[PDB]
């Protein structure tokens, strides 16, 4: 809607990127599986990418010119999870590889002499400290901001 | 002991790589005498292949 | 689609081949201070390279880099048409 | 060096931090040596004085290699059969 | 050169050692003591059997005495002298002045350390521009 | 850091243009703030591209 | 034979069982959804 | 300054610590005590090259040395020949 023009309901340009490419990549007239049991163009890689179909879900999604689609990503319309949905998936992911970062790291400078545990690693992934990190609700989220890593760590 | 001479002491000079990071005490001189005595060690290493280094009571400054 | 990275890694050779040292460095403090404010960084002393391993990640690179370049180039024009 | 020296260990070494030039890895902490290790994994100034083994490391080294590229061309060989 | 030979050093030929400007400048040879005749490494690629002496063979410049020296005790002795030759004889007197080995103590020479102001903080800036007024001269 | 850091505390009174350092502490090199300004006039050489 | 508060050690590069592997269960999750662009939920 | 790279430090002791340079440095001043006490950054300086060979090893603990006099001689600089 936004002005790549509109979806899969209708995209002719994006019609015909389905079709010659892919139809064609058909269009070798035949090369020789008449029973033969291994080469697969035939059947998907095409029909993979082309039971593509007037169906991809539906998805809305803009598609410029040349039909390519184009994610505007606004809060709008159709389309909001194109950078949040796999956005906050993103932070939430990262950053329960850094909270366990800082983790499985302040969890030695400590005992007798820690110089280098670090390049053999008991335990790997520190597992233990690694489920900290889903749950985490809210955890540094507030934790880093009072006490604990504190202005005064600061 | 009874008062305290090597607990912990913070380093400010600018130049000391450890500088602020603050780290081990020794042997700190017993004179009236000189400008550079103290010892101190951390094992945030440096620059060098050895260091620790030797400062003196100028300033220097805390811990508190 | 070779061509474009190697053709890319030859073009990240010089910046081994043609830089400092002690820069690197300098840098790596401004990154090891962050580091230390949510405290994250000192055990195992972050530390740039090696005088000497710097032009060993040059040169290797420029190689694998500039060479492959045309081990692309060439097989791309012998399979089609000649 | 001593974890345990000659005659008296069967026991492994693996652990106490190690090795190389005899102001050794320091202890205390740093980079640049996991750089250094991979290169010059053999120089031979260093492990023994004394030539003694090294002709008799050479050697095995040199069958790895030979296995190797059997590894390799058993797989070509293959991969050109099947 | 033959009408005289001095010589107590033992090469034989090289590509190496002196062209012209030790003539046109500042000479710089080097003397020893020996033992029984032993086979050298040099400056210069290499190499020869001494004997002795005056044991008094010349080079082209000083870092090059003093790196035999290294060379010269590893393989060991007490002795070596190095000084400096122009043309035109003396003034610059280099290895022969006082003791030698440094690393003991008659007498200071040289060196304070500071200039003016001790390493602490050059933060601060150079100063006032250069005017002949003020001590910045040594 | 034309007056200069660890890795040199000194850097100065010839700040700018002191090009090269001896080798050991890390092992020093384009640390002096020309060389920094040498090494930018690449990436202004590269946007202005 | 593993209780509580940290374990056993591991090699230098164990990485390279996790970046082949873990990391390669995930061409896993992108031919079971052989493909992505934005995503369906659960 | 026409040599003047400062790689004082403090303990100026020579033993196990540093000799390593062609000439220039003859070090063993003392100065009225330091533990070990002998002392200063230097020598007189005006004879050879520019090597910071002169640390490498035994602290400056500020700053390295270097290159630097600029003001140059031929000797100090190697070829003049
Ligand atoms: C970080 C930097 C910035 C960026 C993004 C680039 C990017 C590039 N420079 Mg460049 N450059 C820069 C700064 C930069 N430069 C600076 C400051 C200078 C100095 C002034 C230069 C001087 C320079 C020169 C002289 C050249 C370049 C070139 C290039 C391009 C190579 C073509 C390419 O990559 O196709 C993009 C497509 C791909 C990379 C496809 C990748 C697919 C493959 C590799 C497989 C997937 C990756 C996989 C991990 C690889 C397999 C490895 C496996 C074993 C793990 C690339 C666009 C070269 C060029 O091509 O023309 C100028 C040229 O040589 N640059
Ligand atoms: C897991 C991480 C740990 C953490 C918590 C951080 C955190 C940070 N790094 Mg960083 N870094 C790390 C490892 C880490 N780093 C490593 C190993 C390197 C390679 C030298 C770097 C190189 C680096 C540079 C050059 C910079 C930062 C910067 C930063 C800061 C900006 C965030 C950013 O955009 O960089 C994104 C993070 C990276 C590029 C690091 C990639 C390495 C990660 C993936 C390590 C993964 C965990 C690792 C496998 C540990 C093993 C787990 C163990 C418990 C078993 C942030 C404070 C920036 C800064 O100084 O500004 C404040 C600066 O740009 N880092
Ligand atoms: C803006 C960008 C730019 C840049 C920076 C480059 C850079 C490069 N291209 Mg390239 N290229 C570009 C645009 C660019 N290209 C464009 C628009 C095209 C058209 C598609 C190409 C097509 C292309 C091809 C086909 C090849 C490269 C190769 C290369 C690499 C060879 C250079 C080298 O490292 O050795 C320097 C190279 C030489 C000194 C020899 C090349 C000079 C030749 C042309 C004639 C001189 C030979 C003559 C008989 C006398 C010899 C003198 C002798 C002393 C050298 C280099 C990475 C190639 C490669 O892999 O090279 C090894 C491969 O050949 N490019
Ligand atoms: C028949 C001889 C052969 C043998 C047995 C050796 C043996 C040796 N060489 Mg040597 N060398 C050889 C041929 C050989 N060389 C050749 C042809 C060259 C010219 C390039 C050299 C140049 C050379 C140098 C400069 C040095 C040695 C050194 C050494 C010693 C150190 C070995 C080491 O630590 O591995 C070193 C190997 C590594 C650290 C692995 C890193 C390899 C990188 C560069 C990857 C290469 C690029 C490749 C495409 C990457 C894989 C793909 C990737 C993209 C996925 C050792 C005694 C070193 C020494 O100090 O002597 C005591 C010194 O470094 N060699
Ligand atoms: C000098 C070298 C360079 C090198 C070779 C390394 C090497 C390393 N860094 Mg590192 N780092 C560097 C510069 C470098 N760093 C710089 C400039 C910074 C910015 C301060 C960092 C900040 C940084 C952080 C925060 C961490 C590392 C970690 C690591 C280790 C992670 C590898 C690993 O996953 O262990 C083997 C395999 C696994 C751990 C996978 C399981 C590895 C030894 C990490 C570490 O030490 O482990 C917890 C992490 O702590 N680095
Ligand atoms: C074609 C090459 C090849 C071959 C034949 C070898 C062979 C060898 N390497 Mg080696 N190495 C190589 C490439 C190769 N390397 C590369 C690319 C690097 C990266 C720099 C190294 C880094 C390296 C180091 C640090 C060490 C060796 C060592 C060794 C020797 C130890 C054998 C052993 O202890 O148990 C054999 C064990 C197995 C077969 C167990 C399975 C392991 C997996 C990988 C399969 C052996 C001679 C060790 C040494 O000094 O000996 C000379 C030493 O620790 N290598
Ligand atoms: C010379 C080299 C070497 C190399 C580079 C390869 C590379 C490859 N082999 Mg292979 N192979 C080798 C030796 C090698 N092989 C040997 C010695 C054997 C005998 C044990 C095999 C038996 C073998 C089989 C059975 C298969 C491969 C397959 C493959 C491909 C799958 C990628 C993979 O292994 O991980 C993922 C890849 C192109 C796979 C393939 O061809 O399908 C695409 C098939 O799985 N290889
Ligand atoms: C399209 C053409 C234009 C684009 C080309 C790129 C030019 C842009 C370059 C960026 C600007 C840097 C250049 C500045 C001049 C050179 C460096 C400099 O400052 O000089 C001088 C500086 C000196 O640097 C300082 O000098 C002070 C005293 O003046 C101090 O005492 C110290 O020496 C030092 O800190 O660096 C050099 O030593 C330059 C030597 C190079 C001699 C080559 C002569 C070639 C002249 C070009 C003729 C055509
Ligand atoms: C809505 C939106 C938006 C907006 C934006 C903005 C407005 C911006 C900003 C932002 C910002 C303003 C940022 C900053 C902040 C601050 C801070 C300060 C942060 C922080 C943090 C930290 C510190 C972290 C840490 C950590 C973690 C958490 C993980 C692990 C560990 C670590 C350390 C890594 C965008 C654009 C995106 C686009 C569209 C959408
Ligand atoms: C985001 C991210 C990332 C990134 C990626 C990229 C961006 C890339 C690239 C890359 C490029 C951009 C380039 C590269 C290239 C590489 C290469 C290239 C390698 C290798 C090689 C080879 C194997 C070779 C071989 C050969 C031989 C045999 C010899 C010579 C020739 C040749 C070269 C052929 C990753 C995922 C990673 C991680 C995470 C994050
Ligand atoms: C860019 C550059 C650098 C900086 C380059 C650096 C610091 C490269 C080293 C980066 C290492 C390889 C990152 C290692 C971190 C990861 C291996 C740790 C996490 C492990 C993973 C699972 C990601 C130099 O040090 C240098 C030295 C001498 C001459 C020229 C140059 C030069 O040009
Ligand atoms: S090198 Fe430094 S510490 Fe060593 S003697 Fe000289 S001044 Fe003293
Ligand atoms: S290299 Fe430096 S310290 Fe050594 S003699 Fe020369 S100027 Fe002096």
């Amino acid at each position: 809607d936004i002005a790549g023009l509109t979806p899969c309901k209708e995209s002719k340009q994006f019609a015909k990127r389905e079709k010659q490419a892919l139809k064609k990549l058909q269009a070798s007239l035949k090369l020789y599986a008449d029973d033969s049991a291994p080469a697969l163009a035939i059947k998907a890689t095409m029909e993979k990418t082309k039971k593509r179909f007037d169906n991809y879900g539906k998805y809305g999604l803009l598609c410029g010119s040349d039909g390519l689609p184009h994610l505007i990503v606004s809060g709008d319309q159709r389309h909001w999870g194109e950078f949040i949905t796999p956005g906050i998936l993103f932070l939430y992911i990262a950053g329960w590889i850094g909270w366990v970062g800082r983790s499985y790291l302040i969890a030695i400078r400590d005992e007798k002499k820690p110089t280098q545990k670090e390049i053999i690693i008991d335990v790997p992934l520190a597992s233990s400290l690694l489920f900290r990190g889903f749950s985490w609700p809210v955890a540094a989220y507030r934790e880093l901001l009072n006490g604990e890593l504190v202005d005064n760590n600061f | 002991i009874g008062p305290k001479r090597g607990a912990k002491v913070k380093i400010l000079r600018k130049e000391s790589y450890w500088y602020k990071g603050t780290g081990s005490v020794v042997a700190v001189d017993q004179d009236p005498n000189t400008r550079y005595p103290v010892v101190v060690r951390f094992n945030k290493v440096n620059y060098a292949n050895v260091s620790t280094n030797n400062y003196a009571l100028d300033e220097i400054v805390e811990v508190e | 689609l070779f061509f474009l990275g190697a053709h890319f890694v030859w073009a990240f050779s010089l910046m081994f081949l043609f830089s400092g040292r002690g820069y690197w460095q300098e840098l790596i403090e401004s990154i090891v201070w962050a580091h230390n404010k949510l405290k994250v960084a000192p055990a195992t002393q972050p530390r740039a390279l090696s005088i000497v391993q710097g032009r060993a990640v040059g040169v290797t690179h420029y190689l694998l880099g500039g060479i492959a370049t045309t081990w692309a180039f060439f097989l791309a024009r012998i399979i089609a048409v000649g | 060096l001593v974890d345990r020296d000659p005659i008296k260990t069967s026991f492994e070494q693996w652990a106490k931090p190690g090795h190389f030039s005899r102001t050794i890895a320091k202890g205390p902490d740093t980079t640049t040596w996991i750089w250094n290790l991979h290169a010059d994994a053999h120089d031979f100034d260093s492990h023994t004085s004394d030539l003694e083994e090294i002709s008799r490391k050479v050697f095995s080294a040199h069958f790895g290699q030979l296995s190797i590229i059997f590894l390799w061309l058993s797989g070509m060989y293959f991969h050109g059969a099947r | 050169e033959l009408d005289p030979n001095t010589p107590s050093p033992i090469f034989g030929g090289s590509t190496g050692g002196l062209l012209r400007k030790a003539q046109v400048e500042e000479f710089y040879v080097i003397t020893w003591d020996s033992p029984k005749e032993q086979i050298f490494e040099m400056p210069t690629g290499g190499a020869a059997i001494m004997r002795e002496g005056p044991n008094l063979l010349k080079l082209a410049r000083k870092e090059q005495c003093l790196a035999l020296g290294t060379r010269l005790r590893s393989k060991y002795k007490i002795k070596y002298q190095f000084y400096r030759v122009f043309p035109n004889g003396e003034v610059q007197y280099l290895h022969p002045k006082d003791g030698v080995y440094p690393e003991k103590v008659n007498a200071g020479r040289q060196g304070v350390g500071q200039n003016f102001r001790s390493i602490g903080k050059n933060v601060s800036p150079i100063e006032v521009k250069f005017t002949g007024k003020q001590p910045y001269d040594l | 850091d034309a007056r200069g850091s660890k890795l040199m505390p000194d850097k100065k009174d010839f700040g700018y243009s002191f090009p090269c350092d001896g080798p050991g502490r890390g092992g020093t090199c384009d640390i002096s703030a020309w060389d920094d300004f040498y090494l930018a006039v690449f990436w202004m050489l590269n946007t202005i591209g | 034979m593993r209780d509580l508060k940290t374990y056993l050690s591991v090699a230098p590069v164990v990485s390279t069982l996790w970046f082949g592997a873990l990391a390669g269960l995930l061409i896993e999750i992108n031919r079971f959804f052989p493909d992505a662009l934005i995503f369906p939920f659960f | 300054m026409s040599h003047s790279v400062k790689i004082y430090d403090t303990c100026i002791g020579c033993t196990q610590c540093v000799r390593a340079c062609p000439t220039d440095v003859l070090e063993m001043i003392p100065w009225g005590g330091c533990k070990a006490k002998q002392i200063a950054s230097a020598p007189r300086t005006e004879d050879c090259v520019g090597c910071k060979r002169c640390e490498s090893a035994c602290p400056t603990d500020f700053l390295s040395v270097r290159v630097y006099l600029w003001h140059e001689t031929t000797r100090s600089m190697g070829l003049a020949y």
